[PDB]
């Protein structure tokens, strides 16, 4: 498995539009794109609002944030049974890939992963907030 | 070319135009130590602040209808006497100045009692720093007018302007000048 | 010598009224939206 | 960003990540339980602070906890 | 893409919009502000004179409302110089800058002022 190349001329599925689509913000901070295959055309609903038809073959769709572009992912795989993946784009056009991180979805166990924010303790071993004051900045004790 | 006082004039090399309101018109070569340029120019916005204010006083003071002349208010009764605006005015206008000095030393730039730069509005600007001095240049050169026009016609500011649009040609100088005993 | 004059309302009530919070607001708003270096 | 933290109670049921709707949690190959595997969140910074994932893990006391942090436009769920 | 209406998307409401002096690009930001300015002004002064405190009065109405009028328009003055501090700190036009904008305040001072002394002109 090898990260995917983004193909910014992807065809769209029919839309007629809505006011629930992106913002300011797309064109300054950063955007999302989520590309599938679809064996056949199929109505289904967009997040922002409303219903569109996913064009047979590749699709492409963008969105103002990253759990709406998930949201889609979920309604794709749970019901249709496809496999999107999207990305993470940025105005100077830096494109980003995320979900799959590697290629295979978090639910699934994968080998080479390596584990983070993981405490070899229980909730209860952590340590009184007395014992973290005065570390620089408000610090629960679950960080240390 | 930027302008100068003077058409057909080449700035002294003094002069290079960074501070605001550079016109070229050096011609003591009063600023060739740049040490005494740098004093200098703080103290030609002062005298100006201190002049834009008090001809902004001599024309509030005369349209809101304060009857005693700008020159002789000094000598009015109010309910302070001058047994204690004295003492008060150099205890409150000493300290405003010494800390304004404290300031001006070690940063540079104007500034009111711990604020250098004061500019609570942040309006500061290259364009801001010409448009004071040239307002304060004006008001400097104001003022003056009034003090001498106060000796020559012993008139107000806005009653000499509206002598003169009365009658254009009569009131001017001429009159006040050669009539002097009489406006007296 | 401490009376103050019999018009001192009529400017201080406008002054911190009207003028001082109007000044108060443009430095509190250019402050809190001024970026750091 | 918020701060998520896996303790060593959990069971590998993964329920905490099909509930996570950011995908900030993932599995990773584990041996101190049964199922071999431990839950990790590698990407806590597109983390919310939903808390779906404490409502779904079934030990007790929780194992995946989520301590509300600093504010940010992908913290604050903002598409704007 | 945006939900297309003719509101949104129209040609005759295009061109209006495009003629006005905030889309009005070429001029210099200055005569932008003096242009918009002279406008507002000279509307301010019609419900202070007309539904003011010192309406009813014959003479004084006319004053007092213009010369409120004329207040307000200090007032929003400000608004714009410290608006462009806030926002322009460090982009096609120049009037979204801050050299831009500042005149563009300074300009509105100048026309609003205006209008609402040809305001009164136009009364008295
Ligand atoms: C900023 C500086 C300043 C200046 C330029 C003047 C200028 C003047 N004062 Mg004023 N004063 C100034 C500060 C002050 N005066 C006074 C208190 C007085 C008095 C009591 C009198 C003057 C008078 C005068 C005049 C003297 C004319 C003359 O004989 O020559 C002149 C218009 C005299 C006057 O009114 O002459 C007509 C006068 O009697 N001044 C106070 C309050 C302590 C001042 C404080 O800064
Ligand atoms: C408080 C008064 C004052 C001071 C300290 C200055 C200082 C300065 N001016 Mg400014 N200026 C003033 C008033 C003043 N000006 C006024 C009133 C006008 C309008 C008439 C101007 C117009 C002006 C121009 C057009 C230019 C300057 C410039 C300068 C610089 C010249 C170099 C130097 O070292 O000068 C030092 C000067 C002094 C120490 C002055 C001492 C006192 C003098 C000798 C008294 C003269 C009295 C006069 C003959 C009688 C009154 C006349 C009046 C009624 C018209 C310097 C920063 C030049 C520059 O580049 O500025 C950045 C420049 O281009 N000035
Ligand atoms: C350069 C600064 C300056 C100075 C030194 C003076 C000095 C004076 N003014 Mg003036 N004034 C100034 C600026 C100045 N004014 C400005 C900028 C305005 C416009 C807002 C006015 C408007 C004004 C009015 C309306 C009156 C004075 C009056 C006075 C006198 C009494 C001041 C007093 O009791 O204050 C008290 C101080 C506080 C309450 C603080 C005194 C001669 C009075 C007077 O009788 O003058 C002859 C008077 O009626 N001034
Ligand atoms: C119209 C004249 C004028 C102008 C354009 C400026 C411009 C400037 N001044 Mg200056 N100043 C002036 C008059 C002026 N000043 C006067 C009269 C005084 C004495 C009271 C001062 C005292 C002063 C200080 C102590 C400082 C400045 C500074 C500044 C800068 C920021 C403030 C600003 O932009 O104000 C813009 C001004 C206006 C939009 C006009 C306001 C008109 C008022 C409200 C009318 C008042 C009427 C009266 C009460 C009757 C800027 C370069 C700061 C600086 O140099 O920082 C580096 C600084 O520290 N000024
Ligand atoms: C801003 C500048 C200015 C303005 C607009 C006026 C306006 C007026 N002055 Mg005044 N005057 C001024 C400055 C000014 N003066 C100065 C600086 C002085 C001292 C030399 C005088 C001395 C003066 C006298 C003695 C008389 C007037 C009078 C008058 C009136 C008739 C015109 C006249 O006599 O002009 C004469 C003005 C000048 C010769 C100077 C003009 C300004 C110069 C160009 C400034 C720059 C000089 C240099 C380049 C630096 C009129 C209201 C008369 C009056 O009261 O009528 C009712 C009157 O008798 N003025
Ligand atoms: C914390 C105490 C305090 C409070 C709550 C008030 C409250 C009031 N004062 Mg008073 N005042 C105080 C202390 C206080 N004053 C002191 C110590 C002085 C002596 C300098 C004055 C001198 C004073 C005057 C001259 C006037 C008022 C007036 C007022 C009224 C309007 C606000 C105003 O103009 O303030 C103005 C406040 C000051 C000039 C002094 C403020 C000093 C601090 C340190 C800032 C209001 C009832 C006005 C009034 O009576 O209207 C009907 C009015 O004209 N006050
Ligand atoms: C202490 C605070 C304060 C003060 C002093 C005032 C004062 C005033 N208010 Mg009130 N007001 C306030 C707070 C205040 N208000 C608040 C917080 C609110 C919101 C709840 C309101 C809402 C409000 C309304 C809705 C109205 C008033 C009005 C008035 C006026 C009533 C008296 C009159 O007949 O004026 C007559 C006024 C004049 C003859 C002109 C006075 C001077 C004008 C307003 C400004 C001149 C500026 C000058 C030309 C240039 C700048 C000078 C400056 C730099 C020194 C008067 C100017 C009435 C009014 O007429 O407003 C205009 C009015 O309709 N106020
Ligand atoms: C509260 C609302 C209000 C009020 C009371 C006024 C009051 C006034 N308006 Mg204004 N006006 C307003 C809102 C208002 N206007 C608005 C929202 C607009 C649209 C931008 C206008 C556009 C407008 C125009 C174009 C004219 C007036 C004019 C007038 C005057 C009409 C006098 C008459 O008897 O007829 C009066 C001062 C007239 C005027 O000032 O004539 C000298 C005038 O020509 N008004
Ligand atoms: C919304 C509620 C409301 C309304 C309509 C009014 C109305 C009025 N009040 Mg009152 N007032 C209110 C709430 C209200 N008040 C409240 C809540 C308080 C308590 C804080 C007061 C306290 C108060 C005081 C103390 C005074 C008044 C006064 C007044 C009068 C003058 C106000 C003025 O000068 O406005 C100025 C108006 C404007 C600057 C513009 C108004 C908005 C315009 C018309 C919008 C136009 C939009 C346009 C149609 C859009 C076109 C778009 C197109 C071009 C595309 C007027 C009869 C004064 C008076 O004397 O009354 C008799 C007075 O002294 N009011
Ligand atoms: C650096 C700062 C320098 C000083 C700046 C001073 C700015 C000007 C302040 C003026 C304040 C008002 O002051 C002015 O009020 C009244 C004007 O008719 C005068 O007051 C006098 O006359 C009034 C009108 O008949 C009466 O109601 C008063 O009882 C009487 O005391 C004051 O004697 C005068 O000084
Ligand atoms: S944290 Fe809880 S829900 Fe997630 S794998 Fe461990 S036991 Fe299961
Ligand atoms: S709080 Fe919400 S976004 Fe964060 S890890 Fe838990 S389920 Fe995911």
């Amino acid at each position: 498995w090898t990260v995917p190349t983004l193909n910014p001329d992807t065809p769209s599925p029919i839309f007629g539009g809505s006011t629930g689509g992106l913002l300011r913000k797309a064109q300054t901070e950063e955007f999302y794109v989520i590309t599938w295959e679809a064996k056949k055309e199929q109505i289904f609903e967009m997040p922002t609002g409303g219903a569109a038809i996913m064009r047979q073959g590749p699709n492409l769709l963008k969105f103002g944030k990253k759990e709406q572009c998930l949201a889609l992912t979920t309604q794709l795989r749970n019901k249709f049974k496809l496999t999107p993946c999207f990305y993470r784009v940025f105005p100077d056009g830096k494109v980003q890939y995320l979900h799959p991180a590697d290629g295979v979805y978090p639910e699934k166990v994968n080998a080479g992963r390596v584990g983070a924010n993981q405490n070899m303790r229980r909730i209860g071993q952590n340590v009184n907030p007395i014992k973290v004051k005065f570390s620089g900045r408000m610090m629960s004790p679950a960080e240390i | 070319a930027r302008p100068t006082w003077l058409p057909g004039l080449n700035p002294p090399a003094h002069l290079k135009g960074a501070l605001a309101g550079d016109n070229g018109f050096d011609p003591l070569g009063l600023g060739q130590d740049e040490g005494r340029l740098k004093w200098y120019a703080e103290a030609e916005k002062t005298n100006g602040r201190w002049a834009m204010m008090a001809v902004a006083g001599i024309l509030g003071q005369e349209l809101l209808g304060v009857t005693p002349a700008w020159w002789e208010a000094g000598a009015k009764e109010y309910d302070i006497p001058a047994q204690a605006l004295t003492p008060i005015e150099f205890i409150v206008m000493g300290f405003l100045e010494i800390k304004r000095y404290q300031g001006f030393k070690q940063t540079g730039t104007s500034g009111f009692i711990n604020s250098f730069p004061f500019d609570p509005a942040g309006m500061n600007s290259p364009s801001m720093a010409t448009k004071e001095v040239k307002n304060g240049r004006l008001a400097m050169v104001a003022f003056i007018g009034f003090c001498v026009q106060a000796l020559a016609t012993r008139t107000q500011p806005i009653e000499g302007l509206t002598a003169h649009l009365a009658d254009p040609f009569g009131k001017n100088i001429t009159y006040y000048l050669t009539h002097l005993p009489e406006t007296l | 010598p401490f009376v103050p004059p019999s018009w001192a309302p009529s400017v201080f009530v406008p002054l911190t009224g009207l003028v001082l919070p109007a000044i108060a607001m443009a430095t509190l708003f250019v402050y809190i939206e001024k970026e750091a270096p | 960003a918020h701060i998520v933290k896996i303790y060593d109670t959990c069971i590998g049921c993964t329920q905490c990540v099909r509930a996570c709707p950011l995908d900030v949690l993932e599995m990773v190959p584990w041996d101190g339980c049964k199922a071999s595997q431990m839950a990790s969140a590698p990407r806590t910074e597109d983390c919310v602070g939903c808390k779906r994932c404490e409502t779904a893990c079934p030990t007790d006391f929780l194992s995946v906890r989520v301590y509300l942090g600093s504010e940010s436009t992908r913290s604050m769920g903002l598409s704007y | 893409g945006m939900l297309e209406t003719p509101v949104t998307s129209a040609p005759i409401v295009a061109t209006y919009l495009s003629n006005l002096p905030a889309y009005r690009t070429g001029v210099a930001p200055v005569l932008r502000g003096v242009e918009i300015g002279l406008a507002h002004g000279f509307l301010l002064a019609g419900p202070f004179i007309k539904l003011g405190p010192l309406r009813n009065v014959p003479e004084t109405a006319e004053i007092a409302g213009s010369l409120s009028a004329a207040g307000l328009v200090l007032i929003l003055a400000l608004c714009l110089s410290i608006y462009g501090s806030a926002q322009f700190q460090s982009a096609r036009d120049p009037l979204f800058s801050a050299d831009g904008w500042s005149e563009f305040a300074a300009g509105f001072l100048v026309g609003g002022e205006a209008g609402v002394a040809w305001a009164y002109v136009c009364t008295q």
